[PDB]
C-alpha cells in the first residue's frame, strides 16, 4: 500500500500545500478543526492538550507536533525500515489512547480536507493509499 | 502526425519540472524503473538488449545508473524544447548512440512511448497526456531516426 | 575529502545553480569561456561539436550534455555504488580522445567558479566543491 | 532580548534555506546523523543510550534521527511565537525527564551541535542569531536536568 | 549577559552610520580623543599603556593616528555585525593584538565601554543607548577574551 | 604627484565605492579575484588567512581588515603628519614576510580597477588614483 | 509665565506631535531617551522603573505615565486653579527624588529635541516659556 | 479572548473618537464630572473620600478628574500591548492599595461608568467590546481590593 | 562655547535640514518668516533688501545670503582661526545695522524653530551652544 | 538661450556632485585655494589685493576663501530662479565696484577657474553648461567692471 509512484505525488502535493504554507500553525489548526467539525466524538479524546481552546498554546502545540509527524513520515515514504520503525514508536504513543477505526477514517478526511485546498492539483487515490499506510502503522 | 506546438511544449516542461527532484537521484530512478517495467511487461524480448547494464536486476547500481542516464538524456531534451536548433543536435547524438546498440529499432520506441504514457500519470500532478503524447513523439522520433 | 556535509552544500548549490532549464546555457557558457581561455590549445579536443563557435547549435548541445552529465554525478553523490557506474561510463566517453591530465583540474576550476559567480561568493564553500569536483573527475580521466 | 524576533526569523530563514524545495524530505537523515556526530564527540554521551544504539546503518536509529530532526524543525518554526513555542519545548522537556541520563549540560550540547552543523552546510549562517536561539531552546527542553 | 540582536545591531549600524565622516579624518580623531580624555579620567593608570603613540600629547599625529586606528577597528567590527562568523575572525585578530600589549586587562574594556557610552551620545543623533551597550559589550568581550 | 584635487577626487570616490558597509565585501572581492588571477603565487602569502578559499570568514575578515586600512589612508590623505603614522604601522605589519616588491603596484592595479568597476568608468580619473595609491603603498612596501 | 496665546500655539503644536503619534509608547520611550543622552546622570533617577531595559513594559509604563502627565497639564494651561491643583499633586510625588534644576532643565531639553521632529512648524519661544510653567510647578 | 487585541482596536477607536482633534484638551473635565456621576451613583461610595470632596465647582475635584480621565486614557491606548498595559494597570492598584476604602466592587463601577457615559456621547460605541476591555481594566487596578 | 562634540551634531544635523532641502529660497524665507513671527520689531531693520515682499526676488536673494553664511560658518566650527576671522567680517557688516541681543536671540529662536521641523533628530543643547558660538561672533 | 533652465540643473546637480554629502562642509578649503591658485595663474591679480595677501597659510586669506566658495555656491543653486540670481549677482557686483582693481576680464578669469577645477575634481563635468552658465554669472559680478 502506498506504492513508489504514488509516495512521488503525495511527497510533491504535500510539498505545495504544508511546505509553502506561510502560516504552519493555522493549517494544523484547520486540521483539527475539520478532524472534530468531521467526528464531534473525537474532539474529548485531546482533552490532556488544551482543545476547550483551540487557539492555546498547548493544542497549537499538540496541532504542530502532529502536521510535524506527518512531514517526517512523508519524508520516509520510501524508506521502509525507517518509516516502520517510526510507525511504530507512534503506534506506542497512541496505544493508550483507546482510538477505533472511526477515528482514524475521521482524520484521514479531514487530511483530505485540507490539503487540497492549498494546491492547483491533487491526487485523491495516491492520497488514499499513503494515509492508509500510515494509519495502518499508528493503529496496529 | 500532431505537432508539438510551444503551448504542448510550455505543458511538457511544467509537468516535467513541477515532478523533478533536483538535488537526488531516487526519484529519477523510481520513474525510469516504472518506465523499464511496463517496457519490460509489453516486449518481453526488449529486456535482453539491456543485458550490459544488469535489467535482470531492476533494483542493482548498474540498472539505477542506467536509469538515471535515460533519465537525464530525457530531461536534457526536454529542457531543449524552446531552442529546437540545439534539440535537433542532442536528438542526432542520441540517435547514433542507439543505431549502435543492436537490436534496437523503431517499434521499441513506440514501446516505450506507450511505458511513458502509463508512468507519467503516476508521478506527475494535473499531467496533461496530449502535450505529453506529442512532444514525447517529436523527440522519440528525433532519436529512433534511422533505425 | 568529499564528507557528507560536503555533498549536502554541493547537492543544493548545484540544484540552484542549474535547477531552473532557462539559463542553464548560461552556466554551461561560463564554464567553456573560462577554460578557452585558460587553456586554449582544449580547444581543438571539440572540433567535432564546432567549438570555435561555442555559441553554435552543435556547441551548444555538447554544453549541455556535460552540465546533465555533472548533474547525474551530484544527483547520486550520496549513492557511492550508483556514482561509481555512472563515472564508469563517463570514463568510456572520454578514454582514447587524447584529453591531457591537465584539462581536468582546469575545467574543475571553471566549473567552480561559474557555480560560485551563479550562487554568490557569500554562501560558497571552494573547498567542499574541490572535493566533491575531484571525487567526480577522478573517476573521469584516464 | 536573547532570541528577539528579528533572531528567531534569521533562524527560521535559515533552517529553510538549507531544508529548501530541492533539499527538503531527503536530506534530514544527513543532516541528523551528522548533528548525533558532533554532539557523540562534544557530549561524551553514550550512542547506547539511543535507539538502535546511535548506529546509522540501524532503522531504530535512523527512524530517532528523523524524530529528532523533526523535533527540532517543529520548535525552529515556531520561534517567532514564543507561547506556542514554550509550550512545545515543555512537552519535549516532560519526554527527556522521562528518560534517565539526560543532562542540561547534553542538551545544551545537541543544540549547539544543531547550530555548527547548520553553519557547516551554510556558511552565511547567522551565528550569533542561532547561538542565542539554540540557547532558548535548549534551557526549554533542558529544563530542571 | 544581555544578548545583541539583530534589532540592536540594526540601531548601532544606524547610528554608526548616520555619525560617520566617510571621507576626511578629523571627526573619527574627534570621537577617539574624547573617548580616551574619558577612559583617562577614570583610570589615570591606563595612559600609560599608551606610551608608544604619545598619550601625553593627545593632539599630536601619532596620538590622533592611534585614534584614527582604534575608530577603524571599531568601523570594522561593526560593519560586521550582520556577518558574525566574520566578526569572530576579526574580533580573535584584535585579541591577539591587544594580548601582545603588556598591562592590557579584561577590566580595561569595562573602562572603555564607559567611556564609549559617555561619549557617543554627544556625537550620534537618536542614539539608541540600550543597543549600542549590549552590542559594544559583544565586539568588546570578543577583544579582551584570553586577557 | 598626488595633488590636492587629486586627493579630492580619490577621497570622493573611495566614499563612493566604500561608503555604505554592506558591499564592502563586494569591493574586497574585486581586488583580491583579480590579484590572484594576474599573480597566482601571491595567494602562498595568505596562507594563515585560509586564502585558497577567499569567501572563507578568515580570508574575509582579512579582505575587510585591508579595506580598512586603505579608508584610513584615504581619509587622512590632507593629513601628512597622520598619514606617515598610519603607513609607519602599516610597514611594520608587513615587513619580513617574503612579500616580493612587484606584489605592490599588482595590489595598486588591482585596487584601481576594483574601484572604477564600482563608481563607473566616465567619472574616474586614473591619474589620480595611481598618484595617490603610489603614495601609499610606497609608505608600506619594504 | 506662558500667557494665553503661547499655550494655544503648546496646544496645537501638542496635538500635532503627541496627539497624531501612531506609536506612542516610542514617542514616549525617546523622550527619556532623549534625556539620559543630554543628561546622563538622570537616569540612575529610575532604578525604581525598570530602567535597566528600556524597552521593558516596566519601563514604558513610566514614559507613557509621564506624556499622559504632559498631555493632561497642557489640556489644562487656560484653568489656572485646575492646572495650579495638578501641578501641585505632581510636585508631590517628585518631592522624594531629590531632584534639582539641572534635572528639569534637561527634561526640558528632551521634551524640545523630541516635539518639533513630529512637525512642519514649530515656535521654541512658546515652548519654553509653557515648559517652565510645567517644571516650575513641578519642581516647587 | 475576553478584551482581544480586536475588541482594543475598536475600544481604542472610539475613545478616540469622542477625544478627537476637535474635542481633546476641552472635553475632559466634562466627560469626567459625567463620569463620576454616575459612578457617585451606581457605587453608593462618599464623593468625601475624594480631593475636593467630589464637588464639581473644586479645583482640587476637577484636578482629580483631570487625572483619572488622563489614568483611563493611558491604559486604554495601551490595551493592544497587554504587558505594558498590565504593568500601567499594576502601577494603579498599588496606588489605590495606599487609599483606604477602596474597593473591587467599586472599582468595576467606576469602569462601567467610563463605558456608560462613553456610549451616551457616542451611540454607536461597541459595547460589548468596551464591557470586556473595561473589565480587565478593572481586574488589573481593583486586584486585591 | 560649542566644543568638538557638538559640532558634529550640528554639521550633522545642519546637512540632513539645509543640505537636504529641496527648495532653498523657500527654507530661507521660512527663517527669516519665523524671525519676524517672533520679534516684529525686526522686520524694519530689512527695509534695505526689500522685505515689504517676502517674496521679492531681493529679500530671497537676502535670505539665501544668510542662510550660505550660517552654511560657510558651521563648516568652519572646528577651524578656530578661519571661523574667527570669518565671523569678524560678518560682525564688520552688521556694524552699522544698531542690532541689540534681543534681536540676535530672536534670531537663534527663529534658527531653533526651522531646523528641527526638517529633521528626524534634533539636540537642542548642541544647537543652543553652537548658535551662541556665532551670534557672539557678530554681535561683538 | 545662454544658461538654459537645462544647463543650470546639469550645473547645479555637478556642483552638488563634488559637494555630497561625504565632501560638502570639509572639501570647501582645499577647492577654494585651488581655484585661487588657477586664478592667479591666468589673471596675473596681485595675492597682495586679498585678506591675508592670498597666502593659503593665513586664516583671513581661508576665511576669504570660505567666503568666495560660499558666494560661488548660493549664485550656482539660484541659477534656476533668474531674478534672483541677477539680484544675488547684483549685490556681489556692488561689493566688488567697491574694491579697487576688480576688472571685467579678471571676474571672467575667477569664474573660468571654477569650472576649471570643477572638471578637475569631476572630469564628467559638462565643460560647456558650466561655460555658459558661469559667463552669465561673470557678466553679472563684473557689470560696469
Ligand atoms: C494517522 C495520523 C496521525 C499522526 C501522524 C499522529 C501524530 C501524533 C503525535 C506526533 C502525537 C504526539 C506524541 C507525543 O509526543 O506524545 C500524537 C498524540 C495524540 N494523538 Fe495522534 N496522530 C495521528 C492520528 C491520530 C488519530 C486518528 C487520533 C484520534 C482521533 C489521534 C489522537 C491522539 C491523541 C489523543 C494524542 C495524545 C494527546 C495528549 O498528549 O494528550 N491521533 N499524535
Ligand atoms: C526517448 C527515449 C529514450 C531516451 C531518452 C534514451 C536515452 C538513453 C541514454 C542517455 C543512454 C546511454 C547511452 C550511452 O551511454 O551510450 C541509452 C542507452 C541505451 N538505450 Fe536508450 N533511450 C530511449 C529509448 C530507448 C528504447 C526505446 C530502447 C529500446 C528498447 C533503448 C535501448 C537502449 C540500450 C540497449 C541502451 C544501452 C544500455 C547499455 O548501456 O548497455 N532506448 N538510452
Ligand atoms: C566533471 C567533468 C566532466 C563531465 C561531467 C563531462 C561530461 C561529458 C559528457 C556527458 C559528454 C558526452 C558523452 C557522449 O555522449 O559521448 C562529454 C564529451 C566530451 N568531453 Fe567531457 N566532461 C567532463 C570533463 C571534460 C574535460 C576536462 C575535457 C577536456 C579538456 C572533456 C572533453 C570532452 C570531449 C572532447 C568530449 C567529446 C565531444 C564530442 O562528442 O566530440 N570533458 N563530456
Ligand atoms: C536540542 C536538544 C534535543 C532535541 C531537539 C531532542 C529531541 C528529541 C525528540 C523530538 C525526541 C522524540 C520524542 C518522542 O517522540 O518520544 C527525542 C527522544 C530522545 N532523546 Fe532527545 N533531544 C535533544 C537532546 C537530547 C539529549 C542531550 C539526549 C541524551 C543525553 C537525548 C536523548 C533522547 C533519547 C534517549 C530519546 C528517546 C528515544 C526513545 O526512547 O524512543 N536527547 N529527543
Ligand atoms: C572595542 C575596543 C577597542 C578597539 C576596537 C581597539 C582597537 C585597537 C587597534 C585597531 C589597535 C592597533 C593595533 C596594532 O596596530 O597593533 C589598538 C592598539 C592598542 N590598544 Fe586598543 N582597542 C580597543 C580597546 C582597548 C582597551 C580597553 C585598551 C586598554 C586600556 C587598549 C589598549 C591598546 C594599546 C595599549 C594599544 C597599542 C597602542 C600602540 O600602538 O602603542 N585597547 N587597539
Ligand atoms: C595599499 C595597500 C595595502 C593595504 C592598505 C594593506 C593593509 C593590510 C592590513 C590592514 C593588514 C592587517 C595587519 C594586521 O593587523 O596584522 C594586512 C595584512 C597583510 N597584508 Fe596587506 N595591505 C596592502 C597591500 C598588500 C600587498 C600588496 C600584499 C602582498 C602581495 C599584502 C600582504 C599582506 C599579508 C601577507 C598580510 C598578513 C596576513 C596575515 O594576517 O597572515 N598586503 N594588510
Ligand atoms: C516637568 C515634567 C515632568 C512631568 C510631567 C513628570 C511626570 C511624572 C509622572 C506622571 C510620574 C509618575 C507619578 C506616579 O504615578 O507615581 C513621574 C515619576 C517620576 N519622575 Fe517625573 N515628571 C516630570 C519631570 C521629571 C524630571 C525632570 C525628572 C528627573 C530628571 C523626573 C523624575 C521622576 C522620577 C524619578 C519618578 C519616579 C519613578 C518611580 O516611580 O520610581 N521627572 N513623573
Ligand atoms: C476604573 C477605575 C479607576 C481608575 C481608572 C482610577 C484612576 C485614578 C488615577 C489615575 C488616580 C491618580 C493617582 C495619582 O496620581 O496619585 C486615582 C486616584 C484616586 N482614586 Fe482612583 N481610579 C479608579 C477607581 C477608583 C475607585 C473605585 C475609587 C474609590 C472607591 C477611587 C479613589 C481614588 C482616590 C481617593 C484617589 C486619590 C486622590 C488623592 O489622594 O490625590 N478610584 N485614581
Ligand atoms: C547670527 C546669525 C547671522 C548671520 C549668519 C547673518 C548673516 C548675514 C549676511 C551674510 C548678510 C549680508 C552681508 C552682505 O553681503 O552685505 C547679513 C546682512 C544683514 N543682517 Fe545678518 N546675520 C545674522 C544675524 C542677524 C540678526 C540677528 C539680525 C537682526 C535681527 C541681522 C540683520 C542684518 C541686516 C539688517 C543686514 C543688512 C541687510 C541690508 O543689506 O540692508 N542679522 N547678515
Ligand atoms: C566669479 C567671480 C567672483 C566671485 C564669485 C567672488 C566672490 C566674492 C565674495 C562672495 C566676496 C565676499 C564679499 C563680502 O562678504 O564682503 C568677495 C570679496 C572680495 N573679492 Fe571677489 N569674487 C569674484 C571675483 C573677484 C576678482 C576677479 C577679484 C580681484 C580682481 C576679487 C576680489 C575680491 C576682494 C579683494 C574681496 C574683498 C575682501 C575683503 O575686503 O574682505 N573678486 N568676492
Ligand atoms: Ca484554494
Ligand atoms: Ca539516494
Ligand atoms: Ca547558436
Ligand atoms: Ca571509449
Ligand atoms: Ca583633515
Ligand atoms: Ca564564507
Ligand atoms: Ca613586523
Ligand atoms: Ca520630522
Ligand atoms: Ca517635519
Ligand atoms: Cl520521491
Ligand atoms: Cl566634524
Amino acid at each position: 500500500v502506498c506504492n513508489r509512484l504514488e509516495q512521488i505525488l503525495v511527497k510533491t502535493q504535500w510539498a505545495q500545500s504544508y511546505g509553502e504554507a506561510e502560516n504552519r500553525a493555522a493549517f494544523s489548526r484547520d486540521l483539527f478543526s475539520e478532524l472534530f467539525n468531521i467526528q464531534g466524538s473525537s474532539r474529548a479524546l485531546f482533552s490532556g492538550v488544551g482543545v476547550d481552546d483551540m487557539n492555546s498554546a498547548a493544542f497549537t502545540a499538540h496541532c504542530l507536533r502532529v502536521t510535524g509527524a506527518l512531514n517526517r513520515l512523508i519524508s520516509q515514504l520510501d524508506q521502509q525500515a525507517t518509516i516502520n520503525a517510526d510507525l511504530a514508536h507512534l503506534a506506542g504513543q497512541h496505544a493508550s489512547r483507546n482510538l477505533d477505526a472511526s477515528n482514524f477514517a475521521a482524520m484521514g478526511q479531514a487530511v483530505m480536507s485540507v490539503v487540497p485546498t492549498h494546491l492547483d492539483c491533487f491526487n485523491q487515490h495516491a492520497w488514499g493509499e499513503c494515509y492508509e499506510r500510515i494509519a495502518s502503522g499508528i493503529s496496529g | 502526425s500532431s505537432c508539438c506546438s510551444s503551448e504542448d511544449r510550455a505543458n511538457v516542461m511544467h509537468n516535467w519540472d513541477a515532478a523533478w527532484s533536483a538535488a537526488y537521484s531516487d526519484r529519477r530512478v523510481a520513474l525510469a524503473q516504472a518506465v523499464f517495467a511496463s517496457l519490460f511487461s509489453r516486449d518481453a524480448a526488449a529486456q535482453g538488449l539491456f543485458s550490459g547494464v544488469s535489467a535482470d536486476n531492476p533494483d542493482s547500481a548498474d540498472f539505477r545508473a542506467h536509469c538515471v542516464r535515460v533519465v537525464n538524456g530525457l530531461d536534457v531534451a526536454i529542457n531543449m524544447l524552446n531552442d529546437p536548433a540545439v534539440l535537433n543536435e542532442q536528438l542526432a547524438h542520441l540517435s547514433a548512440q542507439h543505431q549502435a546498440r543492436a537490436g534496437v529499432a523503431a517499434a521499441h520506441f513506440d514501446v516505450m512511448a506507450e511505458a511513458f504514457a502509463e508512468v507519467m500519470p503516476q508521478v506527475s500532478s494535473c499531467f496533461s497526456s496530449d502535450s505529453w503524447n506529442r512532444c514525447f513523439a517529436r523527440i522519440a522520433n528525433g532519436i529512433s531516426a534511422g533505425l | 575529502d568529499c564528507t557528507s556535509l560536503n555533498r549536502l552544500l554541493v547537492k543544493r548549490q548545484w540544484a540552484e545553480a542549474y535547477g531552473e532549464g532557462t539559463n542553464r546555457e548560461l552556466l554551461g557558457n561560463r564554464i567553456w569561456e573560462d577554460l578557452f581561455a585558460n587553456m586554449p590549445d582544449a580547444r581543438g579536443l571539440f572540433s567535432r561539436v564546432n567549438g570555435n563557435d561555442i555559441d553554435s547549435s552543435e556547441f551548444q548541445a555538447h554544453s549541455l550534455r556535460v552540465l546533465g552529465g555533472l548533474d547525474m554525478c551530484v544527483a547520486s553523490l550520496d549513492d557511492v555504488p550508483v556514482l561509481n557506474a555512472l563515472l564508469a561510463r563517463l570514463n568510456s566517453q572520454h578514454d582514447s580522445r587524447g584529453i591531457p591530465a591537465a584539462g581536468y583540474p582546469a575545467f574543475v576550476a571553471s566549473a567552480i567558479s561559474a557555480v560560485r559567480a551563479t550562487v554568490g561568493a557569500r554562501s560558497f564553500d571552494n573547498d567542499a566543491w574541490n572535493s566533491c569536483m575531484n571525487q567526480i573527475v577522478s573517476g573521469i580521466s584516464g | 532580548e536573547c532570541c528577539s524576533r528579528g533572531d528567531a526569523e534569521v533562524v527560521i530563514s535559515e533552517w529553510d534555506q538549507v531544508f529548501n524545495a530541492a533539499m527538503a524530505g531527503s536530506s534530514e537523515s544527513a543532516i541528523g546523523v551528522a548533528i548525533f556526530d558532533v554532539f557523540f564527540t562534544s557530549s561524551g554521551v553514550s550512542p547506547s543510550m539511543f535507539p538502535g544504539g546511535g548506529d546509522s546503518s540501524s532503522a531504530e536509529f535512523l527512524a530517532q534521527v528523523s524524530r529528532v530532526i523533526s523535533g527540532a524543525d517543529i520548535a525552529i518554526n515556531s520561534l517567532t511565537n514564543r507561547a506556542t513555542c514554550d509550550s512545545l519545548l515543555s512537552h519535549l522537556n516532560a519526554q527527556h525527564k522521562a528518560i534517565s541520563g539526560v543532562t542540561g549540560a547534553a542538551v545544551t550540547h545537541l543544540s549547539e551541535a544543531i547550530s555548527s552543523v547548520v553553519a557547516q552546510v551554510l556558511p552565511s549562517a547567522h551565528i550569533d542569531a542561532w547561538g542565542y536561539c539554540m540557547a532558548y531552546i535548549a534551557a526549554g527542553i533542558g529544563a530542571g536536568l
